[PDB]
């Protein structure tokens, strides 16, 4: 698997009308938020786009981690498909295109840096003379262009995980929620978003 | 899984948010206060509480996440760009090949070439054996743009087509030139905002910069990498262990501060050996920053066994062949020209041209330059010749423009031994840009300096870091630093109050995550621990007094005394030796004559000057000779090394004596009265003894 | 003709001396730290370190290792007690 | 009764061992995509002298020195595959 | 129950993996601080008599 | 040589691979007393019976 | 227990801890130094 970064958010709803889990558990109480946008940075964690809710999920599902700090899980527990061993925060800056007035929007076509000694838009022959280079702007030094910050995450060969479980832990392989009356007595429809 | 009695039915968050109800950002401290809540029938575990803050941070301008260079990286180092300068004068290349020059400058196709970015640099022939061009262009630089070497060489583009002339408005006046005396050459000239952000000149033929023949073979270097970034469990951002600045954990009842410490205590210290305790150090987690700093092993300890260089590597011309000649077939003893084949052949006799380069020996002899020359002490380096360089030693200028002679370690030093250079084993090792901890962490804020940052950060005290609190409502306070060469690190360890680096905290919030437990059961593990008889209790991990004594320089004894006290239950001692430098005041909200940046051995475990001990004596009642009995091979004190004059008394084929081995041994593993071997590797931590015990030789002559 | 040299270095760890009669780990309290002689009187203690010179201001930091601990207690809603001691070096 | 992939000096305890990947060789070949050159230290490599001429009639331009430096097409150059030589 | 990175050519057992380096680029760039050179084979080049 | 695959040479199965440069174990050993000829050296032995 | 031995080794003249030269490792392979000879 490697497109688990490509998840916005979950909502899951029973009969059309009782949200799960509901019960005000969540930041977000009426759906699973993974990521945020910029716009709400607040509720992110480990320095980038994930939600706090998300990875207190997650950790809880996988590891049983969550309510009693936030910490590295065993080894023996953290295997090649667990969650923590694939999470990968980014973040990087690339110039600010509407605060940095100098800016100009050059293609590859127009761009030259190590000209005379490299191909012309391929693995080619080198060609050209040698010339001041035109990119990329610098993000440091006393001449750094002001900037925009980006954050994201990548989780590949995992699956996100949501336990039917009332504290989202693993307490059993049949669980608490699995035996409540409520889901036994009677039938009910599933819907997800 | 359980049924009943486990988790709540009822409504409640998992996570609460509280905003401060007072904050007092002053010159160099900032104050957040909370009303932490615990509501009726829910019980809160401290380790689940964290301060969540958002602000943003300026590195400065010696902020340099990366070796080498961004721009025209792959020049010759003393190449120069396509320039003029007055003595007018040129020196330049014309790669495009035209059909005809006119008034109306270069004929691409009757289309003439865009001035504005025409001739683009990046493009010239397609073949390497190319028919010498009857007109050619190209673009070359004005005598009023400062001469730089092509190498770190930028100029911001000034029109959407990559043209860098600069506006007035793009100013390009065309030159022509020739050896009918009808033009040959076309060179679109112009001035560029000419630019070295990430390099500095390694050679400047004299004083001043006005553009001249001699400054063409000017030499341009690589700037030295700097990687700041927040240090490693975001040591520093809060007040530890400073009674000027105490934390408040106090019951709106109780009134009382439950919390109480020590400028005696060491808690980041405790802290950092507790998480190695408990876990494994060489993973990273960025929640916390947690990204332990260390060093190449190869850098530290230099292992030479030379390079495998037994072939000779070479270049080739592009053709294959390079120097021909021209011939005419003939056929036959009387031989005739042969009709049949062109007049003029190309053809090569014996092998090809060829240069020669040894890359092996090149690349080993880069490494030990960028790792470790570079690093050498400031004693053996010399100031550049013709340019400027700053007066402050802790500065990234001075740093940066002090040149080392690659001679003093190059490839051939201490060719076939596994040793440290002796100028190197007193130098901070975690100061340098092969310090994973200390990258990561930078990257992972970003590549640039402007970083508008969001961190969580963990309450590291013992008294309350891992606390059951119940229910009731409680005033959490907590003093934040403001001090760059505190919240901060960097690789080179320069001065970061001078060479620009800021932050400022925008806001602070408290996140606590309750276990929704079920409220007769909360209750019920609420009245047992409101019993005295099942109060809850910590020690602090590393449990010890600190002490600090000063080791004026080049003073060799260091006696210390303790007055007259009570010593049950005491422990044992720990020791190791600290720079000044390198050691803040934390006896104080702020240190005005701290000016160092690098890694603090003291607060984050960095110790690296163990090997300087020679023996340590100790006394009871000026005295007593502890521990006596004459139990040590040299029963008044412990020798941790002895001399030359002592080998016998030596083990592990270095100089560390006998008795100091056996006493290190049984102080970490308990091994020793049966055997000496290995410990466990559960048991030989990141910071213990066997682990990190380097013992070298080497032959000099005599 | 050559000169042997050996040396050892030995990065981010403490040299260690416990208080125990034979140097070795056999409880948190050890067996010297619950000795009368060190119970019912009080001492004075020296130390004499020697080291290898640097041509730079230094520090011997030395750690007298010893019981840092707290007791807490919350008797009713709202209210928390605690009980620091250190010792020996008590504050 | 323990990890042999540890020395200790004090018994020469340093397991004789091999590199793994000259017992078995593993030949994936080089990645060589891309031509390495070396260039003329001044970057261009073989100039001419040129003079400076103004204009359908073009005459000597006296601002510019008689004989300058200019070099036509790519520059001088050499080529060295560094990925095979290196294995 | 096992660990994945060992391999077994019994089952064609050798887990699909990537450089981690490739999927994220860490680029720090390159440690380039010497020049480097290649060299006339009889060590001079251009002589005159 | 032998392109694409992983294979040993026939000609270097019979042949002591641990006598090889490559050795870690001896190098650092070799490394331990220096990396001069002339070694005054001081070794502790153990027991083995 | 253990036996400590103090004594003295020469490795001989067979000993090369490296590969590759000490001397003008960056020479050509076949580069002279500047020399004379009769003729």
């Amino acid at each position: 698997f490697y497109l688990n970064h490509t998840f916005k958010k979950v909502a899951i709803t029973f009969d059309s009308s009782v949200s799960w889990p509901g019960n005000d558990r969540l930041l977000t109480p009426n759906e699973f938020e993974i990521k945020r946008s910029v716009d709400g940075e607040g509720y992110n964690v480990a320095q980038c786009n994930m939600t706090k809710d998300w990875f207190l999920v997650q950790m809880l599902a996988n590891y049983n981690i969550g309510y009693q700090g936030f910490y590295i899980p065993e080894s023996y527990k953290d295997r090649m498909y667990s969650f923590f061993r694939n999470f990968q925060p980014m973040s990087r800056q690339v110039v600010d295109d509407t605060k940095y007035k100098e800016y100009q929007q050059v293609g590859i076509l127009h761009q030259h840096n190590n000209s005379g000694f490299v191909g012309y838009l391929a693995p080619t022959m080198r060609e050209g003379q040698a010339y001041p280079a035109n990119v990329p702007y610098p993000l440091i030094g006393k001449t750094a262009v002001d900037s925009i910050t980006q954050k994201k995450f990548l989780c590949d060969r995992t699956l996100w995980r949501i336990p039917f479980s009332s504290n989202f832990m693993s307490m059993g392989a049949l669980t608490d929620l699995g035996q409540n009356l409520l889901y036994a007595n009677s039938a009910h429809a599933l819907d997800m978003t | 899984a359980p049924t009943h009695d486990v988790t709540t039915d009822r409504s409640q968050r998992l996570t609460l948010r509280f905003i401060p109800v007072d904050r007092e950002d002053t010159a160099y401290s900032y104050k957040a206060r909370f009303t932490l809540a615990v509501g009726d029938n829910r019980v809160l575990d401290m380790a689940s509480t964290y301060f969540d803050i958002r602000g943003v941070l300026d590195r400065g301008p010696t902020f340099k996440p990366y070796s080498g260079t961004a721009y025209n990286a792959l020049a010759p180092k003393g190449a120069p760009n396509s320039c003029e300068w007055e003595q007018t004068h040129v020196y330049a290349q014309a790669p495009l090949s035209g059909e005809t020059i006119t008034k109306s400058g270069l004929q691409i196709g009757p289309v003439y070439a865009d001035p504005s970015y025409q001739p683009e640099p990046q493009i010239g022939e397609s073949q390497w054996n190319e028919a010498d061009a009857n007109a050619a262009g190209g673009r070359v630089l004005k005598k009023t743009t400062p001469m730089k070497p092509c190498y770190g060489s930028y100029a911001r583009p000034t029109n959407p087509f990559g043209g860098q002339s600069v506006l007035v408005l793009p100013k390009v006046d065309l030159q022509f030139f020739s050896n009918a005396t009808k033009p040959k050459v076309v060179l679109y000239s112009e001035d560029v905002n000419m630019e070295t952000p990430d390099t500095h000149l390694s050679y400047k033929p004299g004083k001043g910069d006005e553009n001249s023949k001699a400054m063409l073979g000017q030499q341009s270097m690589p700037n030295r990498p700097n990687y700041i970034a927040f240090r490693d469990n975001f040591i520093g951002l809060m007040y530890y262990n400073s009674t000027g600045n105490m934390g408040v954990l106090a019951g709106q009842a109780s009134q009382l501060n439950a919390v109480v410490d020590l400028q005696d205590r060491n808690t980041e210290l405790s802290y950092q050996l507790l998480l190695d305790s408990i876990g494994d150090r060489t993973r990273y987690f960025s929640m916390w920053n947690q990204a332990v700093d260390s060093y190449d092993p190869d850098v530290r300890i230099i292992e030479n066994h030379g390079t495998e260089d037994e072939l000779p590597n070479y270049c080739f011309p592009l053709g294959g062949i390079g120097v021909t000649d021209t011939y005419q077939a003939i056929k036959a003893t009387t031989w005739t020209k042969d009709e049949t084949f062109a007049t003029r052949n190309e053809i090569g006799v014996g092998n090809n041209f060829a240069m020669e380069i040894n890359l092996n020996a090149n690349l080993w002899r880069n490494f030990l330059y960028s790792n470790i020359a570079l690093y050498l002490p400031d004693k053996l380096k010399y100031n550049p010749t013709n340019v400027e360089i700053s007066d402050n030693p802790n500065t990234y200028d001075y740093m940066n423009k002090r040149v080392v002679a690659p001679g003093l370690v190059d490839c051939y030093i201490n060719l076939g031994a596994r040793w440290s250079l002796d100028y190197m084993d007193n130098v901070n090792p975690f100061n340098h840009h092969r310090n994973a901890g200390l990258r990561y962490r930078s990257m992972l804020l970003g590549n640039g300096r402007y970083v508008p940052f969001h961190i969580q950060v963990p309450q590291k005290f013992f008294a309350i870091k891992n606390l059951l609190l119940l229910p009731g409502s409680y005033t959490y306070e907590w003093n934040f630093r403001k001090d760059v060469n505190m919240v901060l690190q960097s690789s080179l360890g320069n001065d970061l109050r001078v060479d620009g680096a800021s932050i400022k905290f925008d806001s602070i919030c408290l996140y606590a995550t309750f276990f929704p437990m079920a409220h007769n059961t909360a209750s019920t593990l609420e009245a047992m621990l409101r019993n005295d008889t099942n109060d809850q209790s910590f020690n602090d991990y590393l449990s010890a007094a600190n002490m600090l004594y000063p080791i004026p320089a080049n003073a060799t004894n260091v006696p210390i005394s303790i007055p007259s006290r009570n010593w049950a239950a005491f422990r044992g001692w720990a020791f190791t030796r600290l720079k000044t430098k390198e050691t803040p005041s934390l006896g104080s909200g702020y240190d005005p004559y701290y000016t160092y940046s690098g890694s603090i051995p003291y607060l984050d475990g960095t110790f690296y000057l163990n090997h300087t001990f020679k023996k340590v004596a100790i006394t009871f009642d000026s005295s007593v000779s502890w521990p006596g009995n004459d139990r040590l091979l040299t029963p008044n004190e412990f020798e941790i090394k002895r001399s030359v004059d002592g080998e016998g008394y030596n083990v592990a084929q270095c100089n560390m004596t006998k008795d100091w081995f056996l006493v290190q041994m049984l102080a970490n593993y308990n091994i020793g009265y049966q055997g000496f071997y290995i410990p466990e590797s559960y048991k030989d931590r990141m910071y213990s003894f066997f682990r990190n015990f380097q013992p070298m030789s080497r032959q000099v002559v005599d | 003709d050559s000169i042997t040299q050996k040396k050892f270095l030995c990065d981010r760890t403490l040299w260690r001396i416990p208080f125990s009669s034979n140097f070795m780990s056999m409880g948190a309290l050890t067996d010297l730290g619950q000795n009368l002689l060190y119970a019912n009187s009080a001492h004075a203690l020296d130390m004499t370190f020697e080291v290898d010179p640097m041509d730079e201001p230094t520090l011997l930091y030395v750690l007298f290792e010893v019981f840092d601990v707290v007791r807490v207690h919350q008797p009713h809603r709202g209210v928390i007690e605690t009980v620091y001691l250190r010792t020996p070096f008590s504050a």
